DNA sequence: ATCGAGAATCCCGGTGCCGAGGCCGCTCAATTGGTCGTAGACAGCTCTAGCACCGCTTAAACGCACGTACGCGCTGTCCCCCGCGTTTTAACCGCCAAGGGGATTACTCCCTAGTCTCCAGGCACGTGTCAGATATATACATCCGAT
DNA sequence: ATCGGATGTATATATCTGACACGTGCCTGGAGACTAGGGAGTAATCCCCTTGGCGGTTAAAACGCGGGGGACAGCGCGTACGTGCGTTTAAGCGGTGCTAGAGCTGTCTACGACCAATTGAGCGGCCTCGGCACCGGGATTCTCGAT
């Protein structure tokens, strides 16, 4: 069996426990910690890819590319708040013009 | 060498930044700013490289330099 | 929800809401803006284009493309009304 | 040899958007993102243990670190997912 | 002959360069600059090719973000022309 | 004999010299402390504070608003205004990335 | 057994002249009358964030009393590190 | 046994090499902590501490006080470019601010 | 019950830079905060360096590097010289 | 414009106090000083990816002209905010009281580090299909005089 | 305001190539089944510092009133930067080829975790006195309405 399958996760609980121990984050790591963490990472992964796939589907493209990740992350308030200082390689920027700059 | 960051290349950056009109003193100012920005990232990246006893600067050396300055860059990690 | 999900929407003439607001409403509702007189599902203006029967609105008429007021989209956003009601109770054109 | 998260990311992608694929650059960004969020939560969970003189990161240090790091509905929903998972895993 | 008015093509460029994602500085002169700056902190270096790409992505992103802040400072002054004082303000508010 | 009056802004400059020389906490202790309790009860009912925890909150707040006012002041001066206005605060916060 | 009645409007406890004094320390010569409500808005947003984190450190400790350390840790993680209350 | 000798006194430091070595282990920073590391770190802490108190005592003397107080720490820090660069995101309790009026605000 | 602080070492250093000068308890509390902050910055960075290079041991080399990253310019060169001079003395 | 009041500031000096420097117990944590296992320093090898350099294309940078719309110095004038006198209200201080809960000690048992044995997961690396990059012609979307 | 022209754009259709999705073999790390000892959950006791409350003084807040100086609208005009052309150069590409050095491998020894016995160093408390704060009175600075 596997700890991921007992949790019902796709994320790798076994690997997460080993990385928590090996990173020297603490003297000890309780069995529930990597389960909770793998669940949280999986959820945030799904929450980004939800939006990134919508951005791709807004467009004609069928595969996610860095542009779609940037548009997703900056359109969503809470992801932009979580990732405010992050730069995404090949993201570009949001389509954005200040109204004062237009004709009339 | 810094004059190799061409006038139109700075205009393109300002355009991506949404800037409509650009007073010509901006180019030399921006060249100054950019050189300071590169000096701090390169000096940190080179410090990671030299710590590791390498001569070749890795992508990870640049990523760690940016990450410690909080300009965290994804996609190369 | 997105009522205009597959629909093309022509904008003609004067609008009280500017072009980008009307385009933003069309996008938020899931539809597609155009300026081309003969390929839309809906046509949009103030009263003026039908009130004058301007040459572009005569093309909309010969295309039988039904016409709604600019502010009728505000109801398409603001209420649970069916598409037919939003294009019958709300209509400018005598054709459609 | 070189471990990553890429296949679990791909399995999550298959759950949220079955038809969608993902470019290699985008997959590299997901590996970057997962490692960042993991390092944030693990760093903060560590600091929580030291401030309370605890030796152990338990699920509760994770839960608190998550409540600290995430804004608003991401925080509320993430905590629910952690609660669901640890509940399901316990039996 | 025909001519666009001042500012029309600048707006056309803003839309273009905000829509695309390519790096905007020519690769080779940026790479050449990076070598000159590195040479002072240590002689006889080498770079991974990807490492110069990471630096270019960083510099272009940082400068673009700085130009957005600079744009606000000019607009606040009721200018549309950015000027060195705007960069100096934005950087000083950022605490650089 | 007309009463002595300083011309406008002259006493404001003297206040700046005074309140930059001194290190006193400028917000009234007790109203600040009531504001802390009033906010706190939105997250958890019937909380308590170490008295020093309230002092630390005030020291943070005074430093934070003072710093923001310096940036606001630069924004006003850059627009050739002497007078600070809400658009300066909105600008200073947006360039800081607090919004 | 006891309780206290819920506190209301204590944001207006941040007096007009207190805001003026902060601006004077900040080097401001002239203040437009619209600044005060805007400033109260900013201060309330700042305090909400610092308190939410500090209360979370207090809850994590299973304490009911917010300590100076809870506040210092909140400020530290928000990148506004305060010396004079730690140690 | 030989007479006990503090690692601080071998290094010529005032700072506690012993306590620093303890904290480097118990802070979980690594599996292992090499015997020179606490000496090097203690020397660096000591140097920076001396560098601040150097300037702070000068500011207290200039303000004609024999005792360093939080005000002098703030003034001494904001008067040095590299300390202010090291501490740009630090708030000092009871510090106040630098005496500074923007030149345009002064009367004609 | 027993606390610990840097306060006596702070006091010793004070007597060396300025013999005549005293220090307030609040100023001493600030120095204890500062010493702990800088200790945690340096040790934190030294941990990352060790981890990035798969080294399990923090050594003087990781500290010397962490200092060149954290401190500005001349303050760094002096700190690195002091750290070096202390270790060569301690090696005796 | 340079010159008298006058108002606030900066400056002596007697008081008198409580915060800082010092001194003493003494508890414990740093040191002394013994194993021993392994992290990592070092040597050797190997192969890949960074640097060098070459010739040709053609995209991009450059330099030039020109005109227009912007920046901005100038004036008016309107009203807001500052400075100053009065009223009032609540912040502040001292002191009083109860008891919530923060800190500590002591148990005991749950669980998590740790070892060993097993096997399936997930990686490295083949490979063929098709998403989307690159035209290429096309049908708009929107700008600019000219009316 | 409309309207025509133009011209820059986003749109269908067609190919085609190289990136990604899937299939494979395998090797090593997770996971199953132990063991055992110490981390931290729970009880119980203490006392401290917090929260509530009261009465009195007087500092600060709120308020009202001028009035002058600042914000900001309007605007005349000098110029500096946008749009566009013809020019030229250096970036790019795809080539080759070399070799430094990043990477993995194998050995072995230097050191740092470990334990334990031991003792001075740093902390917790009690002082006591002098650096500072506090008025009280004083001289100096700077401002303003005269000129």
């Amino acid at each position: 069996k596997t700890r991921s399958s007992r949790a019902g996760l796709q994320f790798p609980v076994g690997r997460v426990h080993r990385l928590l121990r090996k990173g020297n984050y603490s003297e000890r790591v309780g069995a529930g910690a990597p389960v909770y963490l793998a669940a949280v990472l999986e959820y945030l992964t799904a929450e980004i890819l939800e939006l990134a796939g919508n951005a791709a589907r807004d467009n004609k493209k069928t595969r996610i590319i860095p542009r779609h990740l940037q548009l997703a992350i900056r359109n969503d308030e809470e992801l932009n708040k979580l990732l405010g200082r992050v730069t995404i390689a090949q993201g570009g920027v949001l389509p954005n013009i200040q109204a004062v700059l237009l004709p009339k | 060498n810094i004059q190799g960051i061409t006038k139109p290349a700075i205009r393109r950056l300002a355009r991506r930044g949404g800037v409509k009109r650009i007073s010509g003193l901006i180019y030399e100012e921006t060249r100054g700013v950019l050189k300071v920005f590169l000096e701090n990232v390169i000096r940190d990246a080179v410090t990671y490289t030299e710590h590791a006893k390498r001569k070749t600067v890795t992508a990870m050396d640049v990523v760690y330099a940016l990450k410690r300055q909080g300009r965290t860059l994804y996609g190369f990690g | 929800d997105k009522p205009l999900s597959n629909m093309k929407i022509l904008t003609l003439g004067k609008l009280s809401r500017n072009k980008d607001e009307v385009k933003a409403m069309i996008e938020k509702l899931g539809g597609k803006l155009t300026g081309t007189a003969n390929k839309a599902s809906l046509c949009i203006s103030t009263k003026k284009e039908v009130e004058k029967m301007n040459k572009k609105m005569e093309e909309v008429k010969e295309a039988n493309i039904r016409v709604v007021s600019e502010d009728f989209l505000q109801d398409v956003s603001a209420s649970t009304k069916s598409l037919q009601e939003l294009f019958l109770a709300h209509i400018l054109s005598p054709w459609g | 040899r070189k471990e990553s998260y890429s296949i679990y990311v791909y399995k999550v992608l298959k759950q949220v958007h079955p038809d969608t694929g993902i470019s290699s650059k985008a997959m590299g960004i997901m590996n970057s993102f997962v490692n960042d969020i993991f390092e944030r939560i693990a760093g903060e969970a560590s600091r929580l243990a030291h401030y309370n003189k605890r030796s152990t990161i338990t699920s509760r240090e994770i839960q608190t670190a998550v409540r600290l790091l995430l804004p608003g509905e991401l925080a509320k929903h993430a905590v629910s997912e952690g609660t669901k998972a640890v509940t399901k895993y316990t039996s | 002959p025909h001519r666009y008015r001042p500012g029309t093509v600048a707006l056309r460029e803003i839309r273009r360069y905000q829509k695309s994602t390519e790096l905007l500085i020519r690769k080779l002169p940026f790479q050449r600059l990076v070598r000159e700056i590195a040479q002072d902190f240590k002689t006889d270096l080498r770079f991974q090719s990807s490492a110069v790409m990471a630096l270019q992505e960083a510099c272009e992103a940082y400068l673009v973000g700085l130009f957005e802040d600079t744009n606000l400072c000019a607009i606040h002054a009721k200018r549309v022309t950015i000027m060195p004082k705007d960069i100096q303000l934005a950087r000083r508010i950022r605490g650089e």
